[PDB]
């Protein structure tokens, strides 16, 4: 282990010492886009950087050749660099031809110390043990799996390295062994980055109703996917809403109230700022559900608004419009005809914000909100760059959505949020009517090759939001067994496919005891051993190591090498 | 025979009969075909069940004749006794219509 939760203030402080100079610039911090934690945590840091004046840099990457471009270009004088959201799986000193000797300085004594400190922080549990373990300049924030589960690991590595007869080589085959099921394993995470950097704050002690607000959101990014570490993080949360709320509670609401409470939020989508009918036709929990692909599934959703005695009329009306009697009885409504139709895991608690008059918002939907801003803010190497520029300044974009002075930037959020939900349901509803997902015994593929709007999904969060849709969809078919689906979209402009590999999960509120085992994406190293002999022009750049650019001629021989492949 | 539908017993045993034939009301094929269509009243809130006179003539006979009678009175004991049949398959239908 490297850095325990308990001595983050240790780095901390060194990186403080290291680059707490206002003549220079020496700390850079650098954020995978498209990464709503990674945005989160950053905006943190970006907070906590500004109240002790140390002069930052802020660079959105989206690629790996980005990072390591940029890495080239960056000046000897940086001594401090931050990675968020990223970097803790690969072999980062190899990546940038990194060795120690180029940046140690004082060597002398049994200490080191480094012209360059790089300190990454992604929950990626894959920790790369020549990076977590056999480098010095990476310093990597652990959240106490590695010095609890990779002890064995620790010591293999160790000989390993100690040892550079026949025993002796069975016992380094054993531990070579060891190590390598410790590898090929899908990429998983097991917690969340702005929960490390609230509690690193609380260690520090600059908390406050904003930075807990920020750990909020960063910590229901990850519900959506991980909704068991997004149980397992809920009490600390909430502890932390009950201790720093005021006891002044019940106060008339004056314009600079700004209050987080503890209320049911619904598992709806953009409730508060759509309505009723509308955040149940576009939820995915109740899509899945009731599988409202289908003719009957709009004919089943008028049965439930029927059955509750809600008028048509009044559901489909905004929610800031409706009559006060809906308003004031939605809970007990829902109570009442919820588990009729299986759907009475829709009733949650979460966590509200309310600033003055400015009306409420729930977490959900503001993360929603961030995530289309992200995804839709605004020969072939070179469109493919520009696409790379549009991207990184969405990130932008969503980060300034973050403050509270451009809330008519969170309005455009939630208009795109609204739009790019009805856009990968239609296109959920027209592949199973076409039945485009062609079962196999190892994944479902799924390829678009012509339709509409099929130039949304070259985004990777598009194409990561279609394949929440499909994946929840297909969860809920029992018959349908657990099996990863594969999504392309063909680049007319380019004339390139996006392969994005995707993983299957347990319904949501289905726990059970394998529900508890979280499914592992082995797309990772079969893409690579795919992509590393039978050369196919393929571009595999992204930190979501699941999502490859291949050449449109080339797709069908990747796929039929994949499933000739039996990696994942 | 107006005066005869205006008998409390009379209006009484007739609401019971009609919420039966609504309920169990069976064609060739089986299927209730008035509970159904309760089900689409509710589903699409029309407020209006479409009762044929042919299937009120074929069952319980007397109670076309009087309806081709003396509509006046058994439209609404009629209109009552759907809507509470609306209420059991669609409760508390009456915030709707």
């Amino acid at each position: 282990m490297y850095y325990g939760i308990s001595q983050f203030s240790e780095a901390y402080n060194k990186i403080l010492r290291n680059s707490s100079s206002h003549s220079s610039c020496q700390l850079v911090i650098f954020v995978s886009c498209l990464n709503i934690d990674a945005l989160c945590a950053t905006k943190m840091l970006s907070l906590l950087f500004k109240k002790q004046l140390v002069q930052s840099q802020i660079v959105p990457i989206f690629g790996y050749s980005e990072l390591r471009r940029h890495y080239s270009q960056l000046d000897d004088n940086i001594n401090s660099l931050l990675l968020v959201g990223f970097g803790g799986v690969i072999d980062l000193e190899a990546f940038l031809e990194i060795d120690p000797q180029e940046y140690v300085i004082d060597t002398d004594s049994g200490e080191q110390s480094f012209r360059r400190d790089i300190y990454v922080l992604d929950a990626h549990r894959p920790w790369n043990l020549d990076n977590i373990f056999g480098s010095q300049i990476i310093q990597c924030f652990d959240d106490g799996t590695v010095d609890d589960t990779l002890g064995e690991q620790k010591e293999a590595y160790y000989k390993l390295l100690e040892l550079d007869r026949k025993q002796r080589k069975k016992q380094i085959h054993e531990y070579e062994g060891v190590l390598e099921e410790y590898y090929s394993q899908g990429t998983t995470v097991v917690n969340s980055i702005s929960a490390q950097i609230y509690s690193l704050l609380s260690a520090i002690g600059e908390t406050n109703l904003s930075n807990l607000w920020l750990n909020i959101l960063g910590t229901t990014s990850l519900d959506i996917a991980y909704a068991q570490v997004y149980n397992r993080l809920y009490p600390l949360l909430q502890d932390e809403v009950k201790r720093l709320t005021p006891s002044s509670r019940n106060s008339v609401k004056t314009p600079d109230t700004l209050t987080l409470n503890i209320q049911p939020d619904y598992y709806l989508f953009l409730l508060r700022h759509s309505s009723l009918y509308d955040s149940f036709y576009y939820s995915n929990y109740v899509n899945a559900k009731l599988s409202l692909w289908n003719e009957n599934g709009k004919k089943r959703l008028h049965k439930m608004f029927a059955r509750m005695g809600i008028p048509l009329s009044t559901a489909q009306e905004t929610w800031l419009y409706m009559d006060h009697s809906i308003k004031r009885e939605l809970g007990i409504i829902f109570d009442k005809n919820l588990d009729r139709y299986g759907l009475q895991d829709i009733i949650r608690d979460g966590f509200v914000r309310t600033l003055g008059y400015r009306g409420s918002i729930s977490a959900s939907e503001f993360v929603e909100a961030l995530t289309a801003l992200l995804e839709v803010g605004n020969n072939s190497a070179q469109k493919l760059t520009n696409l790379r520029k549009r991207w990184v300044s969405n990130f932008w974009l969503s980060w300034d959505a973050l403050d509270d002075r451009k809330v008519e930037l969170l309005n455009r959020g939630i208009q795109l949020a609204q739009d790019l939900q009805r856009a990968i349901f239609n296109t959920g509803v027209a592949i199973l009517e076409k039945k485009l997902i062609k079962h196999l015994r190892i994944y479902r593929l799924c390829v678009l090759q012509d339709g509409p709007d099929l130039d949304l999904y070259r985004n990777p969060l598009t194409l990561l939001r279609l394949g929440n849709w499909l994946i929840e969809c297909c969860a809920e078919s029992e018959d349908k067994q657990l099996l990863p689906m594969v999504l392309a979209s063909i680049d007319e402009n380019t004339d390139t496919y996006l392969v994005a590999g995707l993983t299957p999960r347990y319904p949501r509120g289905l726990d059970t005891i394998h529900t508890k085992k979280p499914i592992l994406n082995n797309f990772s190293m079969a893409f690579q051993q795919i992509t590393a002999e039978t050369d196919a022009k393929v571009r595999i750049d992204n930190f979501e190591s699941s999502i490859i650019e291949i050449r449109r001629e080339d797709l069908s021989p990747f796929l039929e090498k994949l499933t000739l492949s039996g990696l994942l | 025979y107006s005066e005869w539908i205006t008998q409390p017993n009379v209006s009484r045993t007739i609401a019971r009969e009609l919420k039966s034939f609504l309920l169990e009301y069976t064609d060739e094929t089986g299927r209730s075909v008035y509970g159904a269509r309760i089900r689409t009243l509710g589903e699409m809130n029309s407020e209006s069940l479409e009762v044929n006179y042919r299937h009120l003539a074929e069952s319980k006979a007397i109670l076309a004749l009087f309806l081709a009678k003396c509509p006046e009175e058994m439209l609404k004991i009629f209109d009552l006794v759907a809507m509470e049949a609306t209420e059991l398959h669609y409760p508390d239908y009456a915030r709707i219509h």
